[PDB]
């Protein structure tokens, strides 16, 4: 007699991954977030005085 | 110097402080302030375990200073086993309202 | 001053800071592998079907795990202790310098030869130069002689403040009624940033401490022009 | 067939944990070399090095050339 | 029926109303550092005043009337009665603490000296000595009345206990007059705070002692211990050997070393 | 404490006594299952002789099953000890737990 | 005085069901009443006090 | 006596599941609510 | 068979394979068949059936070890549905940065960090290890 | 009959209850006041307003994590429902005066609401140091009304500790010995001896601060030769012990649940485990110093003070290195309070050992005041007394209710809880080793990548908050009741049902001495 | 010490009675000739309005905000001087 | 441990809802004071 | 005759990290060393070592609040 997990673990798993990366990737890359990563291999320095 | 009129606890003293002090004067510990003496605990001389009802929690300390204490409910009827050491027990019911 | 993503301790300024680095890096590796020994055993007790759960006698194994980690620890004492001492030996200053917390700024006498004093406060966001640091720069900056052994005593007007650069090693609370000494001396010239170290109200996050750190003809023709 | 021959039928979990408490004793005196040299040695060298020739007075003129000091333009 | 000797308290309304008590007093005195009014601070020690004599009245109920108190509820009350006057200890430790601390390092704004430039201390051999004498000796005839309670003498335990009452409000009488005598105050800087405080909460204390003196007067009156029962004396009694030493204390330390 | 053989040996006296009851057959099974081992053929054959005493054939199957299970993840131990039992099982008619498709999870 | 604690331990042991708290008598009940009173009106005020002193008085 | 068993030993029913449900969401809901409405009632003094 | 609240102070039955012979049977009462079985139990078991040796285990126990000890599938829904609910969390944290959060400050343009990260480089910000350390101030460029 | 219960009770188990309902409010309190200290950080610049009311939120998350979750559950909570039980006694020893240790907190936490309602708040920090809380840098009722919600709360604990070192020396059965009790027994014996000795030391410091907000004394004003820095040693002389009152009941908690899930009738080293407690109680009062290692003390008091607390690692190792030999050949089962207690004996030695790097001081002048200590103290508070308090109520809330909790949910609670405060905390490691300073409503732009992770962090942390409270509604919304519990040998609380009788061990039980 | 003293037997209701009228209410009757003889007025110092003395923070809750709460007008002087 | 099955059983739908019901009482009264803030902050 | 004066020297009376008795005494000692110069009809000249230690020591309002009180007769330390 399956259970939940039985009938439901695989979509439940693949669902939940599926769903977390794509809206955390979303949130970190889509909306403006300033994430400030080392300027080191990134910035070029411009004249300030 | 001295002189009288402080009652004593023979005069005054009431409800379970009472039964308390007369149960001591004969040797009777009905409210379990003492702890019981060990039997040798074979199954032809078991701990003998008062109850008013039919069944009381007996916790076995099964060898001298044991942290861990062993307890389980004894039931009316053949004596039982600490499930720990085997040492027996039987539950003797009944009354304590004399 | 702290990088973007900066994960351990500014580099060292001074030769405590210095000193305090190396004693960190000995005691971190320590604490790795503390907290990796015990991870480890957690998944070593955790992944057998083995077992053994009849009553298990503790005295010899517990000769270990009270002597090994009392060893770790004189292991760590005995560096750490050094430090200590070697910061409070006696060292002849070339110079005093006061420092008084107010809210919500900092001012700062020297007051060896002439009287010169004034206020260090916070650049406003909004009136930062192009380049320079939000939260961090101050209107009139500490400039003190570099290599040169300085006594900075440090006190309050108001409430407790804390006057600290960390890049110097130095952290020392500002307190009322009270004249604390702390000793700094920087192995180069440059600029060196704090903040206060004390919850003083309403804009604690935003008195900072900077030092200027250049040769003494620089310092005394400076101090000279700031009378 | 063949019988079976008579495996260890005592002391299989105290033997597995003096085996792993053993190789975990080797793996924490691995990583402590390793970090020894990784981390703490490196450190010591880079500050060793940057010292060995530094001029504080070439660093300061460096500093002034780039406008960065009140006290000395 | 239980078969153990320990009491089973019948629900009782007394720990909300002395909660209820604490929040009126406190919000009372904020109202009154800071609204200018003692209304709340009022209704709260009047409540706190009901709560304590009916939560007593109703222990005295359960052991002299009703017979609750077995030896082994007894023994509780014990401990609980020492480790009340240990917490108490420890509280007057942190006004001790800070005695020491202010006295010890004298600031420069005192003149860097103690007493401060300023502060004339009493004469610790006028009142204070007198003071001393009399608790001293009221730990001599509190001693007497708990000997005659054990040998069974209402007459002598009633003469002790009053005596010793006595020397309790003579205390606070006295101590009372030395208040206002005094040349300095509790605004006298750190002299005046940790003299008025410290010695202060003592004279709260001497007045709670003779209180709880004052509650097993009248129950012996009432006949209600016996010469083996009476563990509202012996715990009044010890309460009153705490505020003689915690005088003591404050004699050699504040009056005498600290003059 | 003792050598590997006098600890067999008192847990074979202990299962081999022939009015041994049932409460004692169960507490030598689950304080035996207690210790780092997984139990010798000897002491095993002397406690499924119990359970024949006591006519209870299935506690037989059950002690079977709790010697595979003291084994672990070391696969070779059962089937050694089972060979071991092959005479006493055929004597006394214990089915083994497999035999029973009792191992089909 | 005289002794008259035999009297109270009759009152108090009576099987009346009462809580000691009420077992003297109509007087118990009028002091809790009193005491029971007293707190929750004074605890009302002060969540009255509360609201009054949470806003600025100009 | 009092009603003893599971259920019966809270200061709360729980007869009634959707009833409980709003009842705890008003226990839980509003001490998570209020630091927001102290903060809304400081920011709007000044 | 029927396990009741008010059965909670007798000797009860557990699987669990560190105890292995529990305190009672799992089933006591038998029926006519049952109690036949139970009397031929008394003779030789090499007489009993494949069938009536699993009646008299199944009369004694609930599970066997294979049963009791058996893996579930019961990670794939705690990991997935821990997955979700993390999932869940990023709305709403873009629901605060679309709905609560303002600009940051200007000091996070481009321009702002360019010219800042040069007069870092210019005070030789951490130059040991930190920062100035990974810039080549001969070459003007990040070291690779 | 529902006020007589439940507002007159002199019932242990239903004044257990009132602690438990009452600590899970604050709990939600306590977490929306850290969400908005994390909304404020979670991107440069301001969100809110300046410090004050920044720190109004800091200071009243700590005194409600503190002293109106941890303590009320734990102590309250645990302790009234679970030591009358492990020791066969009938309630504790003074079952009225507990029920006004219960009615004192609804009215502290009132004086603390009102604190945050009234003018701008205590803006002070949980430590309430002056002159910041003075009358002149604090005027007007919000810091004396935290005062008197901490004489409130001190007086609960008190009264508190009195009964429970009462009711755990006086009421086992005879034949019992202290070294015949349980481990959580023992463990609320030590606190109830750390409070009442450390708390009284507490009221004097806070009354000196009342005293000088509003007689004109000036004990810790240096105008009339007082000293804020002896404000500091009274406060922390209690508050050193406060740590450790917060923790052991935790360690007397995951000491049962690690014995019950590896299948053991007793945890390794009974003795050792009692000597540990004891030995990081009497220590716990001799480091208080360690908080004041930048205020200018003379270089040998901080050798002492290093020294002092470092010495604390090994008698915790061995309670650390013994729930490890508890699990070792147990027959592990994986329920959601072994996940809760195996996460809390990793983190807690996390946080332990980063405690001992903030023990040296020439260390600790550069991490005081930063956020180095915060990642230590959360180690030890949200991934070790709250680790205890998760699987300590899972485990027995079958017990206190009757019915159990799903636990495949329990299990997606502890995973959710345990990606987010470790989100949260461990990058606050970086902050303070780089010099971010605690009580900063903003940062330099540099600190911002940490900020960032460590609020979404807290974000995952709320999600496990909101999702808790469905369990807990679904248990019992489903009804699922008890029946059998494995154990019950060593586990005399379970013995008599679930839930049990309202009376318990009327009859006491038999011991003998033998 | 054994003190000066002697008795021993048992300590009894009799001996704490001699104590408490032979030794302790003697030493207060005593010590209240002793204070009750250093008594009378001793004359008030010069007022100097020295700042870490007086103190005001914040007004006091009563009167005039001005006056301690057992203020004698005879020898506590207010921050501006002795009372008229 | 060993347990009845439910007294009253909540299904997938029932405990979507009381999940959806508690998640909306923590979240609906804070987030309408954040998006708010403004209006208090600048009022 | 000792000048060349950079800072105050390290006083062994005052090794610790709480400085306020130094700067206290010093400024004590130079008054206290001022008032017997201009009553004995002296010369302050030979005062100045104290002077300039206070000065360096000591905070400008630490100073100026003695100085204050000083001249409104409650400073309270003896000179
Ligand atoms: C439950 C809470 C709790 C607990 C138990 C502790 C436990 C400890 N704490 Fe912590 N601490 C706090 C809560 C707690 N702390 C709080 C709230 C603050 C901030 C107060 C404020 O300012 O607001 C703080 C601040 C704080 C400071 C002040 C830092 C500063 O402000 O600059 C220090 C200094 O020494 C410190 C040290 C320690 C140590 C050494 C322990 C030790 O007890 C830890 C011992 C544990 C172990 C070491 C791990 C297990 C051991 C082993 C596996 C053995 C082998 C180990 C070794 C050989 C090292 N703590
Ligand atoms: C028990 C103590 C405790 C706990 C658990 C926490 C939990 C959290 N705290 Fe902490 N915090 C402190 C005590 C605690 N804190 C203290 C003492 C300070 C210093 C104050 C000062 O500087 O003066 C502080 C300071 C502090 C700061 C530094 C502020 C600054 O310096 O400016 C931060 C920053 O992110 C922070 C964030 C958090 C977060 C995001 C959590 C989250 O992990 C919270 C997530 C939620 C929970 C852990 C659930 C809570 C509980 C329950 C809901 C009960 C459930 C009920 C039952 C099972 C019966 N806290
Ligand atoms: C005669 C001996 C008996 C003492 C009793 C007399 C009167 C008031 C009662 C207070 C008792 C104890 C301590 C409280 C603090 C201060 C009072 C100190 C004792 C005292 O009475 O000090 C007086 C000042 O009182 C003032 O300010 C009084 C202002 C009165 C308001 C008090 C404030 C309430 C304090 C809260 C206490 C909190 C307790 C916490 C418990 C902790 C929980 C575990 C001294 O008078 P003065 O004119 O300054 O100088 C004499 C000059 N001729
Ligand atoms: C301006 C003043 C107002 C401020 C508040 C306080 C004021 C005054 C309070 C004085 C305290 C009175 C206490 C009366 C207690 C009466 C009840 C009692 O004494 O009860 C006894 C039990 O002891 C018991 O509970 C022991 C119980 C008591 C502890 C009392 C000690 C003080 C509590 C003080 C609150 C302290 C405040 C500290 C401030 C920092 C009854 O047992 P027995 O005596 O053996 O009798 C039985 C025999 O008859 C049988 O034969
Ligand atoms: C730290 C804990 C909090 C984390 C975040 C909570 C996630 C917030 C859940 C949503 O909160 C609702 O958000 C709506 C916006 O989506 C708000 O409507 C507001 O905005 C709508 C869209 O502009 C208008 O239609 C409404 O009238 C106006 O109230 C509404 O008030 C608020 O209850
Ligand atoms: Cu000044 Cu914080
Ligand atoms: O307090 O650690
Ligand atoms: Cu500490
Ligand atoms: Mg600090
Ligand atoms: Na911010
Ligand atoms: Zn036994």
């Amino acid at each position: 007699a399956p259970d939940f997990h039985d009938k439901y673990g695989n979509a439940v798993l693949a669902s939940g991954a599926t769903f977390c990366v794509a809206v955390w990737v979303y949130m970190a890359t889509q909306i403006g977030i300033e994430w400030n990563p080392s300027p080191v291999g990134r910035v070029t320095p411009k004249e300030w005085r | 110097a001295s002189g009288g009129g402080v009652p004593t606890d023979e005069e005054q003293a009431t409800g379970l402080e009472r039964e308390v002090m007369l149960a001591a004067r004969k040797g009777q510990d009905p409210y379990n302030i003492l702890a019981p003496k060990a039997t040798s605990g074979t199954k032809e001389d078991p701990n003998l375990v008062p109850s008013i009802t039919n069944k009381r929690i007996v916790g076995c300390i099964c060898e001298e200073d044991n942290s861990t204490v062993i307890w389980f409910w004894l039931h009316k009827g053949e004596a039982q086993r600490c499930p720990s050491c085997g040492t027996h027990y039987k539950l003797v019911p009944h009354q304590l309202a004399h | 001053m702290a990088y973007p993503m900066q994960l351990g301790f500014q580099d060292a300024t001074s030769p405590i800071m210095e000193e305090l680095l190396h004693f960190h890096d000995h005691t971190l590796m320590i604490v790795f592998l503390i907290s990796s020994l015990v991870l480890y055993i957690i998944s070593l007790m955790l992944t057998t079907k083995l077992t053994h759960t009849s009553t298990m006698d503790a005295q010899e194994v517990e000769t270990i795990w009270t002597i090994l980690p009392a060893i770790i620890l004189i292991l760590i004492a005995l560096p750490s202790l050094r430090i200590l001492y070697m910061m409070d030996e006696i060292n002849n200053p070339s110079l005093t310098v006061k420092t008084m917390g107010h809210q919500w700024y900092w001012s700062y006498e020297y007051t060896d030869y002439e009287d010169l004093s004034f206020d260090s406060y916070m650049i406003p966001t909004s009136e930062l130069k192009p380049g320079e640091l939000r939260l961090l720069e101050v209107d009139n900056r500490v400039v003190l002689p570099m290599e040169m052994t300085i006594r900075m005593l440090v006190s309050s007007e108001d409430v407790l403040h804390s006057w600290a650069v960390p890049s110097l090693g130095l952290k020392t609370d500002a307190i009322p009624g009270r004249l604390n000494q702390t000793t700094l001396m920087s192995s180069r010239p440059g600029l060196y940033y704090g903040q206060c170290s004390e919850i003083c109200g309403s804009n604690h996050s935003f008195m900072p401490i900077v030092l200027e750190l250049v040769p003494l003809k620089y310092f005394e023709k400076w101090s000279a022009s700031m009378l | 067939s063949t019988a079976l021959a008579k495996p260890q039928m005592r002391g299989l979990l105290a033997r597995r944990l003096r085996f792993h408490i053993v190789g975990a004793f080797m793996v924490s005196l691995g990583f402590a070399t390793f970090y020894k040299f990784a981390v703490a040695e490196k450190r010591k060298k880079a500050y060793a090095d940057f010292y060995r020739n530094y001029d504080s007075m070439k660093d300061f003129e460096e500093m002034r050339k780039a406008g960065i000091f009140q006290s000395a333009k | 029926h239980q078969t153990h000797a320990y009491h089973m308290v019948n629900p009782s309304p007394w720990p909300l109303t002395g909660a209820l008590s604490a929040l009126l007093m406190t919000s009372g005195l904020t109202m009154w550092f800071h609204f200018n009014s003692m209304t709340l601070l009022m209704i709260g020690l009047t409540t706190n005043m009901l709560t304590m004599y009916q939560w007593w009245r109703d222990v005295i109920r359960e052991s002299t009337f009703q017979g609750h108190h077995t030896p082994a509820v007894q023994k509780g009350l014990r401990y609980g009665m020492i480790l009340f006057i240990i917490s108490e200890v420890l509280f007057f430790t942190g006004f001790f603490w800070a005695f020491y601390h202010s006295s010890l390092a004298p600031t420069p704004e005192l003149g860097g000296c103690w007493p401060p430039t300023g502060i004339h201390p009493l004469n610790p051999l006028e009142v204070p000595l007198l003071n001393t004498s009399v608790l001293l000796a009221s730990g001599v005839s509190i001693t007497w009345a708990h000997h005659s309670l054990m040998e069974g003498d209402r007459k002598h335990m009633l003469q002790a206990l009053f005596i010793t009452i006595t020397l309790g409000v003579y205390f606070t009488l006295l101590q009372a007059s030395e208040y206002y005598e005094a040349p300095f105050t509790i605004s006298d800087g750190v002299y005046g705070s940790t003299f008025f405080v410290a010695t202060g909460f003592h004279g709260l204390h001497v007045i709670i002692g003779s209180t709880f003196l004052i509650v097993c007067f009248f129950r012996q009156l009432k006949f209600h211990f016996t010469s083996n029962h009476h563990f509202g004396f012996e715990a009044a009694a010890w309460y009153w050997h705490f505020v003689d030493v915690v005088w003591l204390f404050l004699y050699v330390s504040i009056y005498w070393w600290g003059s | 404490h003792e050598t590997d053989e006098e600890f067999d040996a008192r847990w074979v006296t202990y299962f081999n006594k022939p009015d041994i009851d049932a409460w004692e057959l169960r507490k030598g099974m689950n304080t035996l299952v207690g210790y780092d081992l997984v139990p010798e053929p000897k002491i095993i054959d002397a406690a499924l002789r119990a359970c024949r005493r006591l006519n209870d054939f299935a506690s037989a199957v059950r002690i079977l099953e709790v010697v595979k299970d003291k084994a672990g993840p070391h696969k070779e131990i059962y089937p050694y000890v089972i060979q071991e039992l092959r005479p006493t099982l055929n004597e006394l008619g214990i089915s083994t737990p497999e035999e029973l498709g009792l191992d089909k999870v | 005085f005289e002794n008259r604690v035999a009297e109270k331990q009759k009152l108090f042991q009576e099987d009346n069901g009462l809580p000691v708290h009420l077992k003297g008598g109509a007087t118990d009940n009028i002091l809790y009443r009193v005491t029971m009173t007293l707190c929750l009106g004074g605890t009302l005020y002060s969540l009255y006090c509360l609201g009054w002193a949470s806003f600025p008085h100009k | 006596h009092y009603e003893e068993g599971p259920g019966k030993n809270i200061p709360f029913s729980v007869e009634n599941k959707w009833r409980l449900l709003a009842m705890m969401t008003l226990f839980f809901g509003s001490g998570f609510a209020a630091p927001f409405f102290i903060v809304r009632h400081q920011l709007l003094k000044k | 068979s029927v396990v009741k609240s008010e059965d909670y102070a007798l000797p009860s039955y557990v699987d669990r394979r560190d105890y292995p012979l529990p305190d009672v049977a799992h089933v006591k009462n038998l029926s006519a068949s049952q109690k036949a079985l139970k009397e031929k139990e008394k003779a030789s078991w090499s007489s009993l059936s494949i069938d009536e040796k699993v009646e008299l285990y199944r009369l004694k126990f609930k599970e066997s070890f294979a049963e009791m000890n058996r893996s579930t599938n019961e990670w794939k829904t705690v990991v997935g549905a821990a997955m979700f609910f993390i999932g869940f969390t990023a709305l709403l944290l873009i629901w605060e940065k679309h709905y609560v959060y303002g600009p940051i400050p200007h000091t996070f343009e481009e321009e702002w960090v360019a010219k800042q990260t040069k007069r870092m480089l210019d005070m030789k910000v951490a130059p040991i290890q930190g920062f100035s350390a990974k810039w080549d101030y001969d070459k003007n460029e990040w070291k690779k | 009959m529902f006020i007589n219960r439940w507002l007159f009770s002199t019932n242990h188990k239903d004044i257990g209850t009132l602690y438990l309902l009452f600590g899970a409010w604050a709990g939600m309190v306590g977490t929306a006041l850290s969400l908005l200290i994390r909304a404020e950080l979670g991107q440069p610049g301001t969100l809110l307003g300046d410090d004050q009311i920044y720190n109004v939120v800091v200071t009243a998350h700590a005194f409600v994590m503190i002293f109106f979750m941890v303590m009320p559950i734990m102590i309250g909570g645990f302790g009234n429902w679970l030591v009358p039980l492990m020791i066969g006694a009938p309630d504790m020893a003074f079952p009225r005066m507990n029920n006004m240790s219960f009615w004192l907190l609804p009215p502290s936490f009132l004086l603390l609401l009102a604190s945050s309602m009234v003018e701008a708040g205590a803006g002070t920090g949980w430590t309430v140091y002056p002159p910041l809380a003075g009358n002149l840098a604090h005027a007007g009722a919000s810091v004396d009304l935290t005062i008197f919600s901490l004489h409130l709360a001190g007086v609960s604990s008190i009264l508190g500790a009195i009964n429970f070192i009462t009711t755990i020396i006086n009421m086992k059965p005879p034949a019992m010995s202290q070294y015949q009790t349980p481990l959580f027994v023992w463990s609320v014996m030590i606190t109830a001896v750390l409070l009442l000795l450390s708390l009284p030391v507490l009221a004097a410091g806070i009354t000196m601060l009342l005293t000088d907000r509003n007689l004109n004394t000036t004990f810790f004003d240096p105008a009339g030769g007082g000293d804020p820095i002896l404000y500091q040693h009274l406060f922390w002389f209690f508050g050193h012990p406060e740590v450790y009152i917060l923790i052991l009941p935790g360690f007397g908690m995951i000491s049962h649940i690690v014995t019950y899930y590896s299948g053991k009738k007793e945890p390794f080293g009974y003795m050792g485990m009692v000597w540990a407690m004891m030995s990081i109680g009497f220590l716990g009062f001799i480091v208080w110093a360690h908080h004041m290692f930048t205020v200018g003390m003379d270089v040998d008091t901080r050798a002492y003070f290093t020294s002092a607390t470092m010495i604390i690692a090994i008698p915790t190792g061995v309670k650390v290195f013994s729930w490890l030999a508890t699990l070792h050949g147990g027959n592990i089962k994986w329920s959601p309070a072994m996940m809760w207690a195996l996460g809390f004996i990793f983190l807690f030695t996390v946080g332990g050992l980063t405690g001992i790097v903030l023990a040296n001081s020439s260390l600790d002048i550069v991490l005081h005041d930063t956020y180095y200590v915060v990642a230590h103290f959360h180690y030890v508070l949200s991934m070790g007394a709250v680790f205890a308090i998760m699987g300590g109520f899972v485990h027995w809330f079958p017990l206190f209710s009757g019915y159990t909790l799903n636990d495949t949910w329990a299990k997606i609670h502890f995973a959710i809880m345990f990606v987010g405060v470790n989100m949260t905390f461990f990058p606050q490691h970086f902050l303070g080793l780089s010099g971010m300073p605690r009580r900063y409503s903003d940062y330099p732009d540099a600190y911002t990548m940490w900020n960032t992770i460590s609020s979404m962090g807290s974000f995952i942390s709320l999600t496990a908050v909101m999702l808790m409270v469905f369990i807990i509604w679904e248990a019992f919304a489903s009804k699922r009741e008890v029946l059998t519990v494995d154990l019950t040998t060593t586990n005399l609380e379970w013995l008599n049902g679930c839930p049990p009788p309202y009376h318990t061990f009327e009859e006491p039980t038999y011991v003998n001495l033998k | 010490a054994s003190a000066a003293k002697g008795d021993h037997g048992g300590t009894g209701a009799r001996t704490w009675r001699f104590l408490t009228f032979g030794l302790a209410l003697p030493s207060v009757a005593l010590c209240t000739l002793n204070s009750w003889l250093h008594s009378g007025h001793r004359e008030r110092p010069a007022f100097i309005p020295y700042h870490h003395l007086r103190i005001r923070t914040k007004p006091f809750s009563w009167g005039d905000g001005n006056h301690t709460f057992f203020h004698n007008p005879r020898v506590n002087p207010l921050p501006t001087g002795y009372e008229k | 441990i060993t347990a009845k099955p439910a007294k009253t059983p909540t299904s997938p739908k029932e405990q979507a809802i009381g999940l959806s019901v508690t998640f909306l009482s923590f979240l609906l009264p804070a987030g309408w004071v954040l998006y708010h803030l403004d209006n208090y902050k600048k009022s | 005759k000792i000048k060349n004066y950079q800072t105050a020297p390290f006083d062994s009376r005052f090794p610790n990290q709480n400085q306020t008795r130094n700067c206290w005494q010093n400024y004590l000692d130079f008054h206290r060393c001022e008032k017997a110069m201009t009553a004995k009809g002296g010369d302050v000249s030979v005062c100045e070592w104290y002077r300039r230690v206070y000065k360096s020591l000591c905070p400008i309002s630490w100073v100026s609040t003695w100085d204050d009180r000083r001249a409104e007769g409650t400073f309270p330390g003896k000179i």
